[PDB]
C-alpha cells in the first residue's frame, strides 16, 4: 500500500518546429534552424497534456 | 528582408519560423517586414483580417 511518483515525463517544445531534423524511426533531433530544446513539464505554459 | 539589406515582394505565403521565433519565409528563410517574434509562452497564433498578429 506505498504510492510512490517514480518521476515526471520530460516534453520538449522546439520555436521552429519545422526545422527539426528528420532521423529515422519516427524522431527528430535540434539543429540551428530549429532553436534549443526547451525543456517544461506538461500542461504548463504553452506546453500541452 | 534580403540577404543585401533590400526589401524583396513575394506572392507565396507559406511561412515559418527560425530558431529565434522570427517569422520567415519557408524557402530561403527571409525574415518577413515587419519582424513578427512569436514568445515562447504562446499556445496557439492567429492573424488576422488586418494583419494583426
Amino acid at each position: 500500500g506505498e504510492n510512490v511518483t517514480l518521476g515526471r515525463v520530460a516534453l520538449v517544445r522546439v520555436p521552429n518546429e519545422q526545422g527539426l531534423d528528420k532521423k529515422g524511426g519516427t524522431q527528430w533531433d535540434s539543429t540551428q534552424f530549429s532553436g534549443d530544446k526547451i525543456w517544461g513539464e506538461s500542461n504548463k505554459g504553452s506546453f500541452g497534456t | 528582408t534580403l540577404p543585401d539589406g533590400n526589401i524583396g515582394y513575394t506572392r507565396n505565403g507559406q511561412f515559418t519560423l527560425n530558431g529565434e521565433g522570427t517569422l520567415v519565409t519557408s524557402g530561403s528563410g527571409y525574415p518577413v517586414e515587419p519582424e513578427i517574434v512569436i514568445p515562447e509562452d504562446a499556445i496557439s497564433i492567429t492573424v488576422g483580417t488586418d494583419g494583426e498578429v
